[PDB]
């Protein structure tokens, strides 16, 4: 695996990849 | 956090499964 630039919709379109079914939580800053 | 880090540097798949349930 490689590393990523991923910003917006693009890093919630990986934690679906990475995740699947397990589900996961977006949890960005203030 | 990795919302941060992923955008205004790099991250890996595996920094991202931290965030799996
Ligand atoms: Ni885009």
């Amino acid at each position: 695996f490689v590393n990523q630039h991923l910003c917006g919709s693009h890093l919630v379109e990986a934690l679906y990849l990475v995740c699947g079914e397990r589900g996961f939580f977006y949890t960005p800053k203030a | 956090g990795i919302v941060e880090q992923c955008c205004a540097s790099v991250c890996s798949l595996y920094q991202l499964e931290n965030y799996c349930n």
